[PDB]
């Protein structure tokens, strides 16, 4: 064992020795090899403990902490070795971390634990004005407000008006590391001398940092390792993702916002180590909190009396009318946005109308009429993926900006109340939207290549077309034959740099030129689109929350809604020539196969035919192309069943062979999708 | 220089060196739309025709490719009826150096050497995979490209 021990002293060494080459990616990669060589034997990983009792975990934090390269270079050099033994790597990262592990959960000392009995659960509380007594059975619930209508002081330490009871005790007797028992046990005595919404349970502690020990190195790596964008296999931690499900589990802790610092720090730090239900549970406990909590345990609780005594949620009425239903949707959004009631729309009943507005709303903002998303540049609504398109400085944009704003303000209260939304919001929306309030990093990413490929998700041929002048940044005459200004493409009304409308672009000045063009579509060009996005979204609680999702996790979450695939509307939009005849028998028969299918079947089905996960807004018949079914001619000698269906969509067109039966024709469909995943 | 200026350079060129036999042109005083009239090779069956294609310039003139599309109706197993036309320089292998006078010419050597294995409208594929030449060429040239 000491070839397996030793050694890896000496490799911590070397990634300790600054002599070691780490500037370029070939020498990064060359030390994630040897890394992988050292850590991976003949016969077994290393286990969890031997990774942190030698170092090895520090040695190579600090290595990617302290280097001065790009994270692009890092994460392409790094998944250029372990894209193969990514779970293998996992594993040994995971065991180490839930060895290292003393986060503890700080419950209400037991009581049954976090079950159905933890609801109700009373404490003592003997209130004394310090400046006149009376000893009242307190709910854990009641605010410093709610109770007592004059400043809090709990063991010489000052209280928040707007905190409950619990609050501040609880806090008080873990941080001094007292017994977690004492407290239904002990009378605790204080000394003393619109809606509001009660979600200052983190306003508080937004910055609230807790030290995890020597596991700092290895939620390093962890770190690295998912923003290196590899899949979700096995960041979850299965002995922290349960702890923390347990520690939601009591609602005693979490409705009096007495939160561990270690839980909101870790939520809000790293995000992939939890089940994506747990996040979700997690940020509907600490972000409308009191109101909607109640109930939201009530519902589990019923698959009391206090709970609902003091749960009760008013409903507000809103009427609008349906010709100016944008408008005075928008409007009323605006006057209540943050109100921290319950609100249902109904047209001029329950909740017929108001998923009728969230739906033609959200269909609405993603019109070509306002001016508000990038659009084709060639029926106003837009069908490819939304995304904010550049300013003029000097054109007033005084309603683009209000109704971007207004969009922030509708997503939060939809998501607040569990609404169901239509956009098809690009990932990279909400990536910059992320990396703008993330404090200490830049809105748009320092590396190009990021930038590169993160506008490829916008505008694929936009681009293409910039990376070719990347790439063809050292040919001065293709520079001249490209002939173009310091102006924004698409919009030649906005230059990159004041007076540049004239300023040929060559070789001299190329690199002002990407600098320009990926600030004017990624960062200076749509900031002020983003910051009021972020303002009107924060306006109802704190898009700070909404960094424990993910990019591509929280698009879904609002392009939820199901969609119709029945038999008439496929029928009403479906062509078929060319060999096919609309009322022909396979033609009716491909489409009982495909209007029955489940939910993934149907996206993978979609994903094979145009390439998106999902069709645009409106069903079948927003698919501008039309989605057509051509017969797949039968030829070269043999049987149509043996051949497989070719996409070959130049537009809408699926080659549908001529099989000579249906379930044939079933079992091909199958076998061709799948491996068109 | 401009995307604008993109295009005057594009016409400055095209005046300067006309084309052998594919000439095109603007339309108007407008700058995006365009007229080409294009010419059938003598040696090809699609020979003594002359069509006419209206070309729209997308926003982006040098970034995103133009819109090439066929007003004279031609018998071809690569163009529709609304004469969208399915070649690979107009969706994949585009880049900002290529410029129209490159598109036409391409256009020019798909109608001597169609593409098959990529059919717009399938039967003429079928058909094309001695005769056929006539049937497909010959008579449409006759009625339509004359």
């Amino acid at each position: 064992i000491t070839e397996e021990l030793h050694q890896i002293e000496g490799v911590v060494s070397i990634l300790e020795n600054p002599s070691t080459p780490d500037k370029t990616e070939e020498d990064w990669k060359g030390i994630w090899s040897v890394l992988k060589k050292c850590i991976f034997h003949e016969d077994f990983d290393v286990s969890g403990f031997e990774f942190t009792s030698t170092g090895l975990a520090s040695s190579i934090t600090k290595r990617i902490t302290s280097s001065t390269v790009s994270h692009f270079i890092l994460a392409k050099s790094f998944l250029e070795v372990f894209e193969d033994c990514i779970d293998r790597f996992l594993e040994i990262l995971q065991s180490a971390l839930t060895r290292l592990e003393n986060f503890s959960i700080v419950d209400c000392g037991l009581h049954d634990g976090g079950g159905v009995s933890s609801l109700a659960k009373e404490i003592k509380i003997k209130l004394v004005y310090d400046g006149s007594s009376t000893i009242v059975s307190v709910h854990c619930i009641a605010s410093f407000t709610s109770l007592n209508e004059f400043d809090f002081f709990y063991d010489n330490e000052k209280v928040d008006m707007e905190s409950t009871v619990f609050g501040v005790i609880f806090n008080t007797f873990v941080r001094r590391n007292r017994d977690l028992k004492t407290l239904w046990d002990d009378t605790h005595t204080i000394k003393f001398c619109e809606g509001k919404k009660l979600r200052d349970f983190y306003k508080k502690r937004e910055f609230a940092q807790v030290d995890t020990g020597s596991s700092a190195d290895i939620l390093t790596l962890l770190d690295f390792l998912h923003s290196c964008g590899v899949k979700s296999d096995s960041f979850i931690n299965s002995k922290l993702s349960a702890k923390l499900a347990r520690q939601l589990d009591e609602p005693l802790v979490v409705a009096s916002g007495a939160l561990p610092d270690w839980s909101l720090f870790l939520t809000r730090r790293f995000p992939f180590l939890f089940p994506f239900d747990t996040r979700m549970l997690f940020l509907q406990c600490t972000s409308f909190g009191y109101g909607r909590l109640i109930q939201l345990w009530k519902n589990k609780s019923k698959g009391d009396e206090a709970l609902q005594q003091l749960g009760r949620i008013t409903r507000r009425k809103l009427r609008i009318s349906r010709k100016t239903i944008f408008a005075t949707g928008l409007k009323i959004l605006s006057k209540y946005g943050s109100s921290p009631d319950v609100l249902e729309i109904e047209y001029q009943t329950g909740l017929g109308p108001t998923l009728e507005f969230y739906s033609v709303v959200s269909k609405y903002f993603a019109r070509k009429s306002l001016n508000m998303w990038r659009c084709n540049s060639y029926d106003d609504y837009i069908t490819t993926l939304l995304f904010p398109e550049p300013l003029n400085p000097f054109s007033n944009n005084e309603k683009v900006i209000e109704l971007f704003g207004y969009l922030g303000t509708f997503v939060a209260r939809s998501l607040l109340d569990n609404r169901i939304l239509d956009f098809r919001f690009s990932k990279v929306f909400f990536e910059l939207l992320h990396r703008m309030s993330t404090p200490n990093v830049t809105t748009v990413p320092s590396d190009v290549e990021t930038c590169l490929l993160m506008i490829e998700l916008v505008d694929p041929l936009l681009a293409k077309s910039l990376k070719y002048i990347v790439a063809n940044k050292d040919d001065n005459m293709t520079l001249e034959s490209l002939s173009l200004t310091f102006t924004v493409p698409g919009n030649d009304d906005i230059e990159l740099i004041p007076g540049g409308c004239n300023k040929s672009l060559n070789s001299s000045n190329v690199e002002e030129y990407i600098h320009g063009v990926i600030d004017q579509i990624l960062g200076k060009g749509i900031e002020k689109q983003l910051k009021a996005f972020i303002e009107g979204f924060s306006k109802v609680f704190s898009y700070e929350r909404m960094l424990i999702l993910f990019p591509d996790e929280l698009v879904d979450i609002f392009g939820r809604v199901e969609e119709d695939w029945s038999m008439a509307t496929l029928y009403t939009n479906l062509n078929a020539e060319h060999g096919y005849t609309m009322d022909s028998s396979i033609i009716h028969d491909f489409i009982s196969i495909i209007s029955a299918f489940g939910k993934h079947e149907r996206r993978l089905f979609l994903q094979f035919l145009t390439g998106s996960p999902k069709l645009p807004i409106g069903g079948f018949k927003s698919l501008n192309p039309k989605f057509t079914v051509v017969l797949k001619h039968a030829e070269d000698g043999l049987t149509a069943d043996e051949y497989l269906p070719s996409v070959m969509t130049c537009a809408n067109y699926l080659k549908l062979p001529k099989y000579t039966s249906k379930d044939i024709m079933r079992s091909r469909l199958c076998q061709a999708i799948e491996e068109g995943a | 220089m401009s995307s604008s200026k993109r295009i005057a350079k594009e016409l400055s060129d095209l005046e300067r060196d006309p084309p052998t036999s594919s000439s095109a042109g603007p339309v108007g005083d407008d700058l995006y739309h365009w007229q080409a009239s294009i010419m059938g090779p003598a040696d090809s069956p699609y020979a003594g025709g002359v069509f006419f294609l209206s070309i729209h310039f997308p926003t982006d003139y040098p970034f995103k490719p133009p819109k090439i599309s066929f007003t004279t109706k031609i018998y071809h197993p690569n163009i529709n009826a609304n004469g969208n036309i399915c070649l690979d320089i107009l969706k994949d292998q585009w880049s900002p150096a290529l410029t129209l006078s490159k598109v036409l010419l391409s256009i020019s050597s798909l109608l001597t050497d169609a593409n098959p294995d990529d059919p717009l409208v399938p039967e003429i594929a079928h058909i094309y995979k001695r005769p056929k030449y006539e049937a497909t060429a010959r008579e449409w040239t006759k009625k339509y490209a004359v």
